[PDB]
DNA sequence: ATCGGATGTATATATCTGACACGTGCCTGGAGACTAGGGAGTAATCCCCTTGGCGGTTAAAACGCGGGGGACAGCGCGTACGTGCGTTTAAGCGGTGCTAGAGCTGTCTACGACCAATTGAGCGGCCTCGGCACCGGGATTCTCGA
DNA sequence: TCGAGAATCCCGGTGCCGAGGCCGCTCAATTGGTCGTAGACAGCTCTAGCACCGCTTAAACGCACGTACGCGCTGTCCCCCGCGTTTTAACCGCCAAGGGGATTACTCCCTAGTCTCCAGGCACGTGTCAGATATATACATCCGAT
């Protein structure tokens, strides 16, 4: 009966980081590689477990970010990460 | 026509520090990829110490002194140790 | 304890036929000392052994036989020693470790 | 056959899944111009695997970009991925 | 009716009145956004041009002369001098 | 008297030490720096005078490198000041501890 | 002689001579304890594998080049020394 | 243009005599092949001309003729691909890039 | 003893394209260890790409692919385009 | 403090499945014998560079003071992110077809290793001088209390 | 919106040494020969990637809403900057001394290379068992109301 805004997130949270599975798509992710792709070949052939491993290193890296987007957005004294939080940690980083 | 792995090597040594306890066939992917990186880690640093000394022999003396510099620590201290044991227990028997 | 299978003659259960073949035509030197291929598989056998240990360890605190990869990064990120040795390193489908900020716990 | 110029494959990583990969980070509020910020730093992490994935495929001389050349593309950032050989 | 000379030191001038480059096109205004620092190249003095601030596409350049002003601009000395 | 306001000995002296080269921590204070962390390792080692001078080189422009990176870290939590919860930061997110 | 706290050499002006080629301002003075803290634990860093790449060569000097494979040995690197 | 010093027969100023050398008593293949240590130094004199291009760049400004390290870091920071090339490194006795944040700066 | 550089090498480039200036002898051996450092990224990264296709011949089409995963943008095309100017008047003459 | 639901979460059977631990065959890589050989160890010199000391000189640090501003808490607002409920619209799936490309075998031609025979560019050593350190007058200018 | 102040800039003269230019001089570069073998061909088999389709519904999508969090605006006080005076150890330039690095020169023993042997271990076909869904349930944390 419409529970507090707040706590269906911590909800989320200990489900997600207690599970494995892949969370972006399979299909919207592989045409996401054949877009990108299309730049530096024309006609490429993705090896079908070559569409796992751009993406089990893909989203290894977004939720490496995003620990690293919450480590900031705590340190200016809230809980909302915003956009000028990510580019201060991809720039502390050295991904600029 | 073959591809070699370092599957059975990890599984007997699967079996002898747990008995009873299997293992899957992904996880056994990343314990055979695990073993190839620490090689190349080993191999890489005790060949750039070969250089810098201006000798041309891997000996074990540069592996104790690769060892050294990637293992962080207790594994170092640890890592050698088991080395130098079978480094004897190859030589005297 | 036996004369063939140079591993057997070490006491070790990595082959140290191989890793003396792995010397030679992965050209890191020029002439690789007879002694250190014994070294390696001995390092290498530890290291394997010190994550298969901890790995159905942490097995067996979710009470399943097989070693599945979630138990493995289980193993690797919970370690002080072996979190620095695999620091770079991203294990597939192996999940995160469990870990909120406790900021952001309630009241 | 059909030569489709593929455009717009990147709002396929959808806003409720952006939502799932900042869980797994473990984090609490999401702004609502991270969607449109995440996409930006997507399209930069696959373009510098990708850009190698494929050179280390051209140079081998084939049409097919297996996955012993995406974990070698992975290890020359520094990103070593165990789990596919290598 | 233009002073197209310069001076690199206060004996000679580079005078650009029939000959020249283009450099010598570009205008006075008070405000500065270019400068011309004197260098040595082997010997002798080039004058060279360079910038104060991010000039943008078809941003019409300025440079002091520092001895009305028709620039437009408000903030500035009503003349030359 | 003729009193400099608080902040203009800072951003001269910013623009100083940027406009220059030399080293900014003493060699005397390194010299026995270094002979005290290398005493844990290996008793009685020489260190060779190039060898001392490569390792303050090495050591003052990580500490720089280090302060720019708790700057962009402080002015993030809208200060001016740069406090030991900022380190701590910027440590932590480059992967250093 | 065995010698101790040398690292108070490292002087409250020689930390924030450092932090102004970084382009700070202002900088609180609990700073002065942290980057010591900071400094210490990279020379651990650096001349363990320094002294380590003169334990193999058997030698008793920590000679200039073996630094700068200390230094490359961790992601940095030294244009200068050789 | 000329028969001796294969450098000459390629036009390089970069010795192809030192890299091929440099290619077998280093170690890194089995066999290097003739273009080889051609192409090797036809890169590393480019990138030594683009350095030094903006380098003795950097140095006119200055005022100066000789080129100081001051001048390679000033160089190098300052142009991106050069940066890219040479992210990890420190320039020895080299200063920083002349850079304040802008929220420092007075009203 | 003789102990080689590259300090002439890097002098014959330096009076190619500012023919006026000299160097510092720091700034000597910045140069002399800045291509000391981009031989070991080169060589270093084409002794992989003709040891994973098992291949046992560092060609010259490797150090163009070395290159081009090297150096980034417009530096790699016109190294690329440096390389190929040069190899081509050593195949004809 | 605590009720009343309450509701998803973690704790127990069921039982099917297709992943895995296991049993046969074989084959190729590993093991030994031994050979020549060069690379490393082990002496030896020798002298270069580091450790130690000290006598200065003084830049620099250490200290203390005032005063100012920047940090930090508080409060109030308003907006926008969350929650969910209701609804679409592909993802997933499995299934069949299809074929373009990957892998392997085998021929066979170019070509890099290697040897000696020669030598000439390159390093080391030595002279030398001019580019920059190093300070003085002044002109600007850069702030701040008028 | 500014005149006194002071730090910087800048331009100058005079001096230092270290960049640059040569003189001889050795070993590394050249080459011109053999020599097999690595890679370059076509060629062929096949399998794995792509294209498609029907379905089933899990998940994205949109909207409404209310609520808590960001933000901004205050005041406070504390603590950091600024600066003068005294203090001290860094620095430079001596000294000298000897340890250890660097090279040379015998010497030898480890190992590379080759062959002869053979079983370890590779892929394959096998049953079987520890799973994961499929299923009701006991209770932890959560919530509106008290
Ligand atoms: C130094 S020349 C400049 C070049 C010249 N305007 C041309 O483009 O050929 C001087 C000329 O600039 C113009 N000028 C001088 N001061 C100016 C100012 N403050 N605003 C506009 N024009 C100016 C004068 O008319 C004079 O003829
Ligand atoms: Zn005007």
């Amino acid at each position: 009966h419409r529970y507090r805004p707040g706590t269906v997130a911590l909800r989320e949270i200990r489900r997600y980081q207690k599970s494995t599975e892949l969370l972006i798509r399979k299909l919207p992710f592989q045409r996401l590689v054949r877009e990108i792709a299309q730049d530096f070949k024309t006609d490429l052939r993705f090896q079908s477990s070559a569409v796992m491993a751009l993406q089990e290193a893909s989203e290894a890296y977004l939720v490496g970010l995003f620990e690293d987007t919450n480590l900031c957005g705590i340190h200016a004294k809230r809980v909302t990460i915003m956009p000028k939080d990510i580019q201060l940690a991809r720039r502390i980083r050295g991904e600029r | 026509t073959r591809k070699e792995s370092y599957a059975i090597y990890v599984y007997k040594v699967l079996k002898q520090v747990h008995p009873d306890t299997g293992i899957s066939s992904k996880a056994m992917s990343i314990m055979n990829s695990f073993v190839n990186d620490v090689f190349e880690r080993i191999a890489g640093e005790a060949s750039r110490l070969a250089h810098y000394n201006k000798r041309s022999t891997i000996t074990s003396r540069e592996i104790q002194t690769a060892v050294r510099l990637l293992l962080p620590g207790e594994l170092a201290k640890h890592a050698v140790s088991e080395g130098t044991k079978a480094v004897t227990k190859y030589t005297s028997a | 304890a036996k004369a063939k299978t140079r591993s057997s003659r070490a006491g070790l259960q990595f082959p140290v036929g191989r890793v003396h073949r792995l010397l030679r035509k992965g050209n890191y030197a020029e002439r690789v000392g007879a002694g250190a291929p014994v070294y390696l598989a001995a390092v290498l056998e530890y290291l394997t052994a010190e994550i298969l240990e901890l790995a159905g360890n942490a097995a067996r605190d979710n009470k399943k036989t097989r070693i599945i990869p979630r138990h493995l990064q289980l193993a690797v990120r919970n370690d002080e020693e072996l979190n620095k040795l695999l620091g770079r390193v991203t294990i597939a489908q192996g999940g995160v470790l469990p870990n909120i900020q406790s900021v952001l716990l309630p009241k | 056959r059909h030569r489709k110029v593929l455009r717009d494959n990147i709002q396929g990583i959808t806003k409720p899944a952006i939502r799932r990969l900042a869980r797994r980070g473990g984090v609490k509020r999401i702004s609502g111009l991270i969607y449109e910020e995440t996409r930006g730093v997507l399209k930069v992490f696959l373009e510098n695997v990708i850009r190698d994935a494929v050179t280390y495929t051209e140079h081998a001389k084939r049409k097919t970009v297996t996955a012993m050349d995406v974990v070698y593309a992975l290890k020359r950032q520094g990103r070593t991925l165990y789990g596919f050989g290598g | 009716g233009s002073s197209y000379l310069f001076r690199i030191d206060e004996n000679t001038v580079i005078d650009a009145t029939k000959r020249g480059g283009i450099a010598r096109f570009i205008n006075h205004c008070c405000e500065p956004s270019c400068t011309a620092k004197i260098i040595k190249v082997d010997g002798r003095k080039r004058i060279v041009i360079y910038a104060l601030r991010d000039i943008g596409t078809n941003e019409e350049l300025t440079y002091d002369y520092k001895f009305p002003c028709l620039c437009g601009a408000p903030s500035c000395k009503g003349f030359l001098n």
